[PDB]
């Protein structure tokens, strides 16, 4: 089937550079236009740039014109977005897409997206504290940067009743979230509840036992 | 240079309802309009192309139509899995432009929250900060009022809220409110209370604890 797979995002300093890649499978990018579309946190979709790989003709949004360069290598079936002079306003999930049927099918296939965070703040792994206890219990995942973190319970064996809240940005500039779960009161003190926290940007993995 | 004015910005409908989302192009765009669905944490998904054509694999309850510069996405029988943000798009000219989006939530009966309060852990206190967490579990509608009282004094500026996306199975929301204090300030007070006001509650519910007890 058709696939578009992005790579290259991450945390970068303001004023810096970063190159994203979009690897196409199941079709030849010589046949279509390839696009980059981005989405700032909590905002809508914004087209960034397009390229026609056969002749390399490009178009850009005014917001990135001159700073960004879209390119493609048909022999690698891959397109690229070279980002320069990066600003905080460029923080977004970057998607690549194609025009299907020379545009008739619009953007029919999209990549999974790659998160680009433009910030001067350093990476920091979270501290994990128990939210001790139908009963409710959880874990407080505090003071980390950048996004994202993932949380599971009992290595995935506990899923029903779990609510992992979206992170909030604290006044300190660090993120924080809680993950909670409701369980039968009769299970406390014997059944073990462990939250599994992963923060890939800082290479931090924490398993925290939550005891009453 | 062509704008897409999408309405409404958000809507709530019950399962089985017929949903209408509209998009008005600022000038003629022929039929070069597409509709997309985007669920939380996922890439957009094509629903309709060339104004009125159902895209491969998309359920038949989705349909699109055009009248002049006005474009309409219809969901004939709203399903719980249709909770998402919907976007129109024109590609008659460059740049292709998107509508601002329509947030679609599933309407359901009122459900009161289950409320829980959590004191700061002894491990966090040793670090020097104290976080107090109030949980509102599985409620509807989304709107709720959560106030913190410390020694019966109303708090301001020291709490942050987070709300989950609508649950796929029961269409409820859950909410956390987190009060942040220094360890020194936390140890200067006794009663920590979160008071919850919600349509599903006859009167506000208060959950509290006394520090140390």
């Amino acid at each position: 089937e058709v696939q578009l797979v992005e790579s290259g995002g991450g945390l970068v300093q303001p004023g810096g550079s970063l190159r994203l890649s979009c690897a196409a499978s199941g079709f030849n990018i010589k046949d279509t236009y390839i696009h980059w579309v981005r989405q700032a946190p909590g905002k809508g979709l914004e087209w960034v740039a397009r390229i026609y790989p056969t002749n390399g003709y490009t178009r850009y949004a005014d917001s990135v014109k001159g700073r960004f360069t879209i390119s493609a290598d048909t022999s690698k079936n891959t397109a690229y977005l070279q980002m320069n002079s990066l600003r905080a306003e460029d923080t977004a999930v970057y998607y690549c897409s194609r025009w299907g049927g020379d545009g008739f099918y619009a953007m029919d296939y999209w990549g999974q997206g790659t998160l680009v965070t433009v910030s001067s703040a350093s990476t920091k792994g979270p501290s994990v504290f128990p939210l001790a206890p139908t009963a409710a219990l959880g874990c407080l995942v505090k003071d980390y940067f950048p996004e994202p973190v993932t949380v599971s319970w009992n290595s995935g064996a506990l899923t029903s009743g779990v609510h992992t809240f979206p992170a909030v940005l604290q006044s300190s500039g660090l993120y924080s979230l809680s993950s909670v779960v409701t369980v039968p009161s009769s299970s406390l003190g014997t059944q073990t509840y462990i939250c599994n926290v992963n923060h890939k940007p800082s290479n931090t993995k924490v398993d925290k036992k939550v005891e009453p | 240079d062509i704008q897409m004015t999408q309405s409404p910005s958000s809507l709530s409908a019950s399962v089985g309802d017929r949903v209408t989302i509209t998009c008005r192009a600022s000038q003629d765009v022929n039929t070069a309009v597409a509709w997309y669905q985007q669920k939380p944490g996922k890439a957009p998904k094509l629903l309709i192309y060339s104004a009125s054509f159902l895209y491969s694999g998309v359920p038949s309850r989705f349909s699109g139509s055009r009248s002049g510069t006005d474009f309409t996405l219809t969901i004939s029988s709203l399903q719980p899995e249709d909770f998402a943000t919907y976007y129109c798009q024109q590609h008659y000219t460059t740049p292709p432009t998107f509508g601002q989006g329509t947030k679609v939530e599933i309407k359901r009966t009122v459900a009161a929250p289950s409320v829980f309060i959590f004191p700061p852990s002894d491990e966090q206190l040793k670090s020097g900060t104290a976080s107090v967490v109030c949980l509102l579990n599985n409620f509807y509608p989304r709107e709720a009022k959560v106030q913190w009282k410390v020694d019966n004094a109303l708090q301001s500026g020291n709490s942050q809220e987070s709300v989950t996306e609508q649950d796929s199975k029961d269409s409820t929301y859950s909410l956390s409110s987190t009060l942040t204090l220094s360890k020194a300030a936390y140890e200067k007070h006794k009663v920590y209370a979160c008071e919850v006001t919600h349509q599903g509650l006859s009167s506000p519910v208060t959950k509290s604890f006394n520090r140390g007890e």
